[PDB]
DNA sequence: CGGCCGGGCGCCCGGCATGGCGGCCTATAAAAGGGC
DNA sequence: GCCCTTTTATAGGCCGCCATGCCGGGCGCCCGGCCG
């Protein structure tokens, strides 16, 4: 078993159920830059904790950057706040989790070649466009993309524990090569 | 190239603040030994009022102000809304005619620039060579007159607003807020009747903070245009926003004293509705809480207002600091940090008031709470606030009496001892605490969850090991202070942990025992604690 | 034997303009939500 | 394709540069001789 992973990004979607004229949110609001022709949304940020926002016309939005659960949904409510300090009638609602990011680092090498020769089925990996193998796990969703160092990163979840049980999973499997 | 050349571009390119101090310094003496070209330092220095950097505008507007300084002063006679000779006259001008600009970069840099430059030479403006001396004075105050208008409607047009922080800044409004305040020294008093006027009490309110807080010592006691400023106030403060809550209150800190000295009558319902609002409990992401605590700080510090204080728990005890004072408690475990830190400072404050009225409130339920906030504290600026206003807090009960501290906390002692000595876990099998062990504010037992359930994985285990320390100080002083007779269920509990199965309650235990050491009057007090220790080592 | 010998050839000059190594620079890879 | 966040990280192609020349014209060196 050994070492925990540590989460990296959470990605949460909010509803705010009232549209957004966008471009008085940019004029108004120093933290906030709007490029219609680039992207469609608002781009927020506020500074505790670090998050970023994409704030749309249809009222969602995402706010991603946060390391943990707690520290997302009270962005994405101070994100909520500010939508209503700007005249809007921004109500928080619809939130979920919808992408948890992790990293851990296993304090040995990996022969990749063999791995990926001997878990064909389940991995994928082209040295010549990527330096790490890509792993695809089905029991709990979780891709990994695992390299030479002895280091890991776990994306698709949507709780904590797949991450871990990923880890978990895939831990033997690294220990067997080297 | 002039030496001039290179002189200008530090204050853009600088390194280092020192070092662009020193820039404007040079530039000062430059202009104080060659008088006679003030314009080519300034058409140097006034283009960077409009740069994007934020610390170049500032440092140009001190640049001008203190090459300004130098020179004489002038004496010839003998509804768009704002989003994203005089010899300075064209300069002004120039100024003026950008305050309205669209990009906010150059309003900020306007009205810092026509601040720095009326701070020095307001009196002055406005006249024109060859006119008489009255009708240049009448000339003077249709100038700042003009300028005072102007900047009205720049901050009742402004909109722009930083939410990056909690406490939302509107930078364009503060920079005019101090404009007029620059402005409004020199005008005669009919002006400050209009302007008074103009602004008309009503809830704007940083524009109050800057209309007065200039002119001080006449405007006050003079009739409606100090009574009414009250009667603003306190509706700002009543009202149901949290941005103009806090923007009042930030208006009425640095004027509390000569709003106190104003009358005796206005503190009686100044200090109610200051109590009344902070009673309600405020939303949950609001900052204005600090803003409200700090004026409360403030006023409390003040004789008048404890004397007025005094008298208010007349036919009750409803208005004594023992009933009111524990509204406080519940932003302890506030979710913005600065409520919390708020909270701690204002009950240090109250606790250093002294005058017999802390032997009301002060009693165990406050220790407690302090030491539950020791226990679940991540900040390091709230811990450490903690930690002084726990120890201030068992001085001040020590003073008394000894026995008082002894037996006010006795009811207390063996939870927080718990919770002190409890053991810390591994990352993804944590160690909880029982949740039975902590008071609610209101309520016999309970934001905090993850250092309760002992979460290393979610919170860093150097927090948990800092908490426990600070614990082990906490606790370790509240032993020294209370007689030895009394010390049974501590020595006990501390030597049960100290052979206890886990190993982060033993050296929680040797933490507590180290820091009752230390806080001794003589080392040789704590001695009944040795032979356990070496039988540690 | 001492001293001037010719004598060869490696070095540098200069033009335009073509082909073969370059370093460096995205792009590569993964999840996901939203709208265009 | 387009964008936001996050930890991981390195090797192909693309745009350049850069030494390639090769005929006369000259200088300077050392490397072979000999002359009275």
């Amino acid at each position: 078993s050994g070492i925990t992973p540590t989460l990296q990004n959470i990605v949460a979607t909010v509803n705010l159920d009232c549209r957004l004229d966008l471009k008085t949110i940019a004029l108004h609001a120093r933290n906030a830059e709007y490029n219609p022709k680039r992207f469609a949304a608002v781009i927020m940020r506020i500074r505790e904790p670090k998050t970023t926002a994409l704030i749309f016309a249809s009222g969602k939005m995402v706010v991603t950057g946060a390391k943990s659960e707690d520290d997302s949904k009270l962005a994405s409510r101070k994100y909520a706040r500010i939508i209503q300090k700007l005249g809007f009638n921004a109500k928080f609602t619809d939130f979920k989790i919808q992408n948890i990011v992790g990293s851990c680092d296993i304090k040995f090498p990996i022969r990749l070649e063999g791995l990926a020769s001997k878990h064909h089925n389940f991995s994928s990996y082209e040295p010549e466009l990527f330096p790490g193998l890509i792993y695809r796990m089905i029991k709990p969703k979780i891709v990994l993309l695992i390299f030479v160092s002895g280091k890991i990163v776990l994306t698709g979840a949507k709780v904590r524990e797949e991450i871990y049980q990923a880890f978990e999973m895939i831990y033997p499997v690294l220990q067997d090569f080297r | 190239a002039t030496r001039l050349d290179r002189l200008v571009t530090i204050l853009e390119t600088g390194s280092t603040r020192l070092i662009r101090d020193t820039a404007v310094n040079q530039l000062a003496d430059w202009q104080k030994q060659h008088p006679e070209e003030l314009f080519n330092l300034l058409s140097r220095v006034v283009p960077y009022l409009r740069h994007k950097d934020w610390e170049t505008r500032t440092t140009a507007a001190k640049a001008i102000g203190k090459i300004i300084e130098n020179a004489p002063l002038y004496d010839p006679n003998a509804g768009r809304p704002l989003l994203r000779e005089w010899p300075f006259e064209r300069l002004c001008e120039f100024l003026k005619v950008d305050l309205f600009d669209p990009q906010w970069e150059t309003r900020h840099g306007a009205a810092m620039g026509l601040r720095e430059v009326i701070r020095v030479h307001g009196a002055g403006a406005g006249r024109r060579r060859g006119k008489t001396r009255k009708e240049n004075n009448d000339l003077n105050r249709q100038w700042l007159d003009d300028l005072a208008y102007r900047l009205l409607c720049v901050l009742m047009l402004d909109k722009f607003t930083d939410y990056s922080s909690d406490t939302s800044v509107a930078p364009i409004r503060e920079t005019v807020g101090q404009t007029l305040g620059a402005v409004l020294r020199h005008i005669s008093v009919e002006s400050v009747h209009a302007i008074y006027r103009l602004l008309y009490c009503m809830v704007g309110m940083v524009g109050l903070r800057y209309v007065v807080a200039v002119r001080k010592d006449l405007l006050l006691q003079d009739g409606d245009m100090i009574d009414g400023v009250v009667r603003c106030v306190m509706q700002g403060l009543g009202d149901i926003d949290d941005d103009v809550r806090s923007v009042s209150a930030a208006t009425l800190i640095p004027m509390a004293k000569e709003f106190v000295m104003m009358r005796r009558s206005a503190l009686d319902s100044l200090i109610n509705i200051v109590w009344e609002s902070l009673s309600n409990l405020g939303d949950d992401l609001s900052a204005s809480t600090g803003k409200i605590m700090d004026l409360l700080a403030t006023l409390c510090s003040f004789p008048e207002v404890l004397e007025a204080m005094k008298v208010s728990a007349s036919q009750d005890e409803e208005r004594s600091f023992t009933l009111l004072v524990p509204r406080l408690y519940p932003f302890l475990r506030h979710t913005i940090t600065s409520v919390r830190l708020a909270v701690l400072k204002a009950l240090m404050t109250f606790a250093n008031l002294g005058g017999e009225t802390s032997q009301g409130w002060l009693n165990g339920r406050i220790l407690r709470l302090i030491f539950q906030n020791i226990i679940v504290e991540r900040d390091q600026d709230t811990l450490n606030m903690s930690l002084e206003l726990w120890t201030t807090l068992v001085r001040r009960l020590a003073a008394r009496d000894p026995a008082i501290l002894a037996d006010e906390f006795e009811a207390h002692a063996e939870p927080m001892m718990q919770l002190a000595l409890h053991p810390i876990g591994v990352p993804r099998h944590p160690i909880p605490m029982n949740p039975a062990l902590f008071q609610k504010p209101s309520g016999g037992t309970y934001v905090d969850g993850h250092m309760i359930q002992g979460e290393v994985d979610l919170v860093g285990v150097d927090v948990l090991i800092r908490s426990r320390i600070s614990a082990a100080k906490a606790m370790g002083l509240i032993m020294s202070f209370i007689p030895t007779p009394r010390l049974a269920s501590y020595d006990t509990a501390v030597l049960q942990a100290l052979s206890s199965p886990y190993a982060s309650t033993q050296l929680a235990a040797a933490m507590v025992i180290d820091e009752y050491a230390k806080n001794c009057s003589t080392p040789e007090v704590a001695s009944r604690f040795i032979e356990p220790l070496q039988k540690i080592i």
